[PDB]
Parts: structure tokens; C-alpha cells; sequence
């Protein structure tokens, strides 16, 4: 949509075919001047620089803190993990000594 | 970001011209009828319409 | 500054747009012209492309400080000192090239240039422009603290190479010009002055000729024979204020400077918070200077955010 | 727009001079839009200045 | 004078209301009136991206 | 400017400090800093401490 968030989409970085709605128009020059007037909608990715609102880490629900390159919620607290192992008999002590 | 580009604007003052109709991603173009540019030195087309 | 990289304006040469606005109020046909600008770094370093071309003088050599311009179908120069951007306020100039000036200005809403002139005419063109970076960190300040901390935003590099973006140049158009016409009695008289000189007297006789010297018809008068100047040699920028020549393609190439950089900037603190404890809460209280931000948030199944800029001494619970 | 006038300028023997009143300047805009410099295309619309005779 | 006009809005048609999306950048103003024995006018100096019915 | 009185000012010469930001926003070991300046009157009047002479 011309002026919300992906007006400009294109499928990969290195690729062709854009999807440019940005609602272009074109009108005439007004009396005695070489010039071209036309009026389109803003980008929308400069309005989603500030138009965004906070990240998560400030309202993330169990305390957990999120990093963002290869993205991660790391630290959490919630449910529980179980173990199950095999120690082998050479570790123990016997009842002798 | 997108970047809209806009070439030079094509005049000649003996007749007319035509349009393309090409295929870039918003291509947007049409002919408009007799005006009368004012360059810097005085009138540029050397007629009136 | 490596000498040779300023051989693509070697065959080049500035114009005359139409700045509509130079500080008086009305329009112009200004050597400088604010074409675009364009901000795409963090640190609010912004870039803009104006027509006339700085640090080459009218050989085509890099002198520094020099800035050659259009007056009138000939070459002038004038010089680099005396030329300086502001929006609301004077703002540097770091480093430039060409037709770029890559500024660091204050926030405002217009833009202007302006340079002295050769016979001293201070000429100038501002244009209505939006500049407001978003500043870094959490605080809002307005200069450097001797102390603080580190936090990122990019910027611009200072380099000059050519780097894979350009914009196009083509030959030039035309000038007409009614100097060229004078009538002294019953006779046309298109003095040539060195440059090839068209016309399209339409009395009796031929309407075209290329006339390089001073020709004569002894039959029409001044309102019906009209100049214009033609065939050049040097390229310029296909500006959108400025008619194209002729339908066909791209003819030069000249690469626009200074690729992008990561940086970091230094943010000042704010002082620590007296706290008071006692049941299950603590009543903090606050001493900003310039407004700083709040925020909490619990740590169980459902937390309660919130936010607020806060400006002078409040306490909250 | 501000709102204070100063008028100055260099005297002869090269010190700055002015004078300053408290005068509240804060121009209405001629239209329906508040904008600050004159658009290259738009529509002329009717208003008064000081003709320079 | 010479004064810049604003964009066209886009307008989305809904059962007996209308959907208006403004962009501005610098401050217009934005009315309307019915057209029966009863005008109910309104006003308001949009600044920013905003959205009426 | 009494002759009598700047006859402290005689082993005192000025210094250059850190300043934190020129006034292009980048910092410089400059001449002129300020040291502290102090409003101890009761309107807008300043005592700005230069370090210059
Ligand atoms: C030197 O300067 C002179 C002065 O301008 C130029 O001469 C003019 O050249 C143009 C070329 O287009 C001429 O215009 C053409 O006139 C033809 C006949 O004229 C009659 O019809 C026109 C309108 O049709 C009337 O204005 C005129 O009074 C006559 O009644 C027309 O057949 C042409 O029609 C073209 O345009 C129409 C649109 O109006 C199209 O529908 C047609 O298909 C066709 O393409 C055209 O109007 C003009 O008459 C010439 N003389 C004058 C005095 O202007 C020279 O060209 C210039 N020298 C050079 C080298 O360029
Ligand atoms: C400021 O600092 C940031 C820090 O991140 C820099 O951002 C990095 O910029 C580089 C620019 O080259 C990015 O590298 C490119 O990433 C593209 C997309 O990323 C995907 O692929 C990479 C690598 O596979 C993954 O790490 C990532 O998670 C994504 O899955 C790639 O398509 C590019 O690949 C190209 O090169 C490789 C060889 O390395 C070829 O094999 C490919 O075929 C292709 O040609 C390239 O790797 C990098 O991803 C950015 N980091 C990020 C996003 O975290 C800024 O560049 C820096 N500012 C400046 C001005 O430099």
C-alpha cells in the first residue's frame, strides 16, 4: 500500500522485478518554465524508522533478554529440563573402606 | 528506499511526439500540447504554439 | 586528495537551473541549485548535489581552493573560501568534491547555499527541506560530555574513489540568446564571437545555417531572426530543470563520491537515582536536566511495562 | 518569525550599533497550508506587499 | 503569492462513512459540512499521518 | 582599567585545555575553554571564567 510498510518489495537481494505503488502522477508545467511536476506518497520505510515502537526486551514476558543478530530470547526462565545419566561402577567406593 | 528517477525533459518545437510505453517497474509518461519554455535567453522554441 | 581521480570532469561543465527561491523571496536562474539531497547515514551527515562544481579550476586541474561556475555561456571562477551551508544555524563542511557537499547540520526545516561571486554578489538558493536526525541513546542533548559512553551510528566515508554508483551526462541542449541580433537599418547583423550560431529567419530566404562568422540578410528585421548557440564540446548533468538535447541515450559517466562507514558517538549519562525501600516498593526520586526515560517491567508470567519522559524533579512508586 | 525587532549595522569608525524594541512578529500564512519557501508549482492565490518604487 | 497544494488523500468507500488517509508534512487544514438543513462542520490542522472517517 | 590592579597578572600566563566540543562536534585541545562560569546574581548575568588572558 502506497505509504505503509512494503510498498517497495522485490523477492531477493540481487534480483529484478520490483513492486513499486507508490500512486505516481504526472502533471503540466505551469506557464513559461522548463520543469516536471509530478506528487507521489512518501516512503514507507522512512516512516518505519520512527513509527516503530520499542523492542521486546523492554516488555518481554519472563524476564528474558533478546539479542538480534542470528536472533536469539536468550537467558528465559520457564518449565524444566529432565536428566537421566549412567555412572559407571569404577567411580563409586565400595562399603569396605 | 525506493529512489524515483526522472530524466531530462524532451521538447522540439516543430510538431510532435509520442509516447513508449516500456516496461520499468512504475513507468509513468505522457505527452502534453503547445507551451512556450522561457530558457535563459529569452524564448527557446522560436515560435508560439 | 589523489590528483587523478578528478580526470572524469575532465570533459565537463556547470548550467543554470531554475532555483525558484534565493532569499529574497523570488526566483532565479542561479548557478547553484539544489538538485537532491539524500540522508541515508545515522550520524545525520547528509549530502547534497549542487550544480556548480568546486576545487577545479577552468583548465580542468585540481586546485583546492577554486570553484568555477556559469555565467552567461562563459566560464568564471571564484573561490572556495566564503562558501558555507547552514539550515538553522552554520553548520561545517566535511569534505567535498565536485557537485557534492557533505554537511553536518542542525536540525531545521530549509537548506540554503550560497558562495561569493567573482564581483563580489553573494547568489544563493535554499529549498525546503525537513532535517531532524533521531539522536542516539535515550537521552536528548545537545553537545559532547567530556564523559559518558559509546554508542553506534554510521557515517560517510572521506575517500574520493569511484565507487559504483553515477549519475548520467549528456551534451547540451541549446542556449538562445537575443544578443546576437541587432538591426541597424534594414539588416540583420548575427555576430558569431567564436561560437556556431543557428537561426530561423523565415523572410524569403534559407532558415538554416551554421554561421561560425558574421553573416548578414539586408531583409528582415530584428522581430523575425532569432539566435541560438549550438554544437559543444562538454558534457553536463541531465538535469530535470534543463530540456534534453535528443531522444537518444546516455553519452558520460561520472561517479558520485563518498560510500558509507559504521561509527560510534559518545552519549552523556544521567546521574543516579535516590531510592527509598520499605513494603514490597521502593519510592524512587529523580533529577533530570534534559529529558530522560523511564521504564520497567515485572519478570513473571505477566509484566506491567511502562514509559514515560520525564522532565523535572517528580518521584514515582 | 521571533519576537523582538533589532535593526544594526557597522558604523564608520567600524562599532556595531542597534537598537531594539519588544514587538510580538509572527506572520499568518497567505493560503491554507503553513509552508516556508515558494513551491516551483502550485496555484497563485491573491495578497498584498510593499511595491519597491 | 504562490502556495504549495497538498496530495491527494486516499479514500476507501464504506456503508454511509468514508475512510480518508491524509499525508502531510507541513500543517493544512482539513473541513466539511453536510449539505442539508443541518450543517455539522468541523476542522483541525492535520500535522502528521493520521487517519478520519 | 586601573594600572595599579593588573599588577597581579605578571608570572600568570594563559594555558590550553581540553574542551569538549569546538563548536563543529568534534573536540580539540583548544585555547579558549571554560573552566566554570557562575550566576550568583539573581538575573541573566554571567561570570564566564575563559582560560585566556
Ligand atoms: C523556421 O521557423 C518557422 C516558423 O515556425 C518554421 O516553420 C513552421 O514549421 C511548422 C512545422 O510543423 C509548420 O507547422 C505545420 O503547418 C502545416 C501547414 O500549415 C497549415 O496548418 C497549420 C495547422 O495544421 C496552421 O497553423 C497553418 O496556418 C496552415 O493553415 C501543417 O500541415 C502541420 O500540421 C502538423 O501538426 C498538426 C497539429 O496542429 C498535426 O495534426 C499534423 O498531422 C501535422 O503533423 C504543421 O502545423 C508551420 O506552418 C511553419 N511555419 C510557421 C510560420 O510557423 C520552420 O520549421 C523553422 N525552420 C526549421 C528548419 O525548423
Ligand atoms: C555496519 O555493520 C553491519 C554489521 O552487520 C554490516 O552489515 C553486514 O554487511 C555485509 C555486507 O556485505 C553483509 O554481508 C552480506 O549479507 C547478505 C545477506 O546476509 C545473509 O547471508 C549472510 C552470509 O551468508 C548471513 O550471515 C546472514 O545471516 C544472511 O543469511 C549476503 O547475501 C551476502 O552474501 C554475498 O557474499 C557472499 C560471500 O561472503 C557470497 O557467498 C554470496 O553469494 C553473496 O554474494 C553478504 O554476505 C552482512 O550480512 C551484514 N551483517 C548482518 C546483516 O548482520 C554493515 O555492512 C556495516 N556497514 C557498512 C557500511 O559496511
Amino acid at each position: 500500500q502506497p505509504g505503509r510498510f512494503g510498498d517497495i518489495q522485490s523477492r531477493t537481494v540481487e534480483s529484478k522485478d520490483l513492486y513499486a505503488n507508490t500512486a505516481l502522477k504526472l502533471s503540466r508545467p505551469s506557464s513559461g518554465t522548463v520543469h516536471v511536476p509530478y506528487t507521489q506518497t512518501p516512503s514507507s520505510f522512512k516512516y518505519w524508522i520512527k513509527e516503530r515502537g520499542t523492542s521486546l526486551n523492554d516488555k518481554a514476558p519472563f524476564g528474558c533478554v533478546i539479542k538480534t543478530n542470528p536472533v536469539r530470547a536468550e537467558n528465559c526462565a520457564v518449565g524444566n529440563i529432565p536428566v537421566s545419566m549412567d555412572i559407571p561402577d569404577t567411580a563409586f567406593t565400595r562399603v569396605i573402606d | 528506499e525506493y529512489k524515483t528517477v526522472v530524466p531530462s525533459p524532451y521538447i522540439k518545437c516543430c510538431g510532435t511526439s509520442e509516447c513508449r510505453s516500456m516496461e520499468r517497474p512504475d513507468y509513468q509518461c505522457q505527452v502534453y500540447t503547445g507551451v512556450y519554455p522561457f530558457m535563459w535567453g529569452g524564448a527557446y522554441c522560436f515560435c508560439d504554439t | 586528495s589523489v590528483t587523478e581521480h578528478f580526470n572524469v570532469y575532465k570533459a565537463t561543465k556547470p548550467y543554470l537551473a531554475y532555483c525558484a527561491d534565493c532569499g529574497d523571496g523570488q526566483f532565479c536562474y542561479s548557478p547553484v541549485a539544489i538538485e537532491k539531497i539524500r540522508d541515508e547515514a545515522s550520524d545525520g551527515m547528509i549530502k547534497i548535489q549542487v550544480a556548480a562544481q568546486i576545487g577545479i579550476n577552468k583548465g580542468g586541474t585540481h586546485e583546492h581552493n577554486k570553484i568555477r561556475y556559469i555565467a552567461g555561456h562563459d566560464m568564471k571562477e571564484a573561490n572556495r573560501d566564503s562558501l558555507q551551508v547552514h539550515t538553522s544555524g552554520v553548520c561545517a563542511i566535511r569534505g567535498t568534491m565536485g557537485h557534492f557537499i557533505v554537511a553536518y547540520c542542525p536540525p531545521g526545516d530549509e537548506l540554503k547555499v550560497q558562495f561569493q561571486d567573482a564581483e563580489s554578489h553573494t547568489q544563493a538558493c535554499k529549498v525546503q527541506y525537513k532535517h531532524a536526525p533521531a539522536p542516539v541513546g535515550r537521552e536528548k542533548f545537545t553537545v559532547r560530555p567530556h564523559f559518558g559512553i559509546e554508542v553506534p551510528c554510521t557515517t560517510y566515508q572521506l575517500t574520493t574513489a569511484p565507487t559504483e554508483e553515477e549519475i548520467d551526462m549528456h551534451t547540451p541542449p541549446d542556449i538562445p540568446d537575443i544578443t546576437l541580433l541587432s538591426q541597424q537599418s534594414g539588416n540583420v547583423k548575427i555576430t558569431a564571437g567564436g561560437k556556431t550560431i543557428r537561426y530561423n529567419c523565415t523572410c524569403g530566404s534559407g532558415n538554416v545555417g551554421t554561421t561560425s562568422s558574421d553573416k548578414t540578410i539586408n531583409s528582415c528585421k530584428i522581430a523575425q531572426c532569432h539566435a541560438a548557440v549550438t554544437n559543444h564540446d562538454k558534457w553536463q548533468y541531465t538535469s530535470s530543470f534543463v530540456p534534453r538535447a535528443d531522444q537518444l541515450s546516455r553519452k558520460g559517466k561520472v561517479h558520485v563520491p563518498f560510500p558509507l562507514t559504521n561509527s560510534t558517538c559518545r552519549v552523556p549519562v544521567a546521574r543516579a537515582p535516590g531510592v527509598t525501600y520499605g513494603k514490597r516498593e521502593l519510592t524512587v526520586k529523580l533529577h533530570p536536566d534534559h529529558p530522560t526515560l523511564l521504564t520497567y517491567r515485572s519478570l513473571g508470567a505477566d509484566p506491567r511495562p511502562y514509559e514515560e519522559w520525564i522532565d523535572r524533579y517528580v518521584e514515582r512508586t
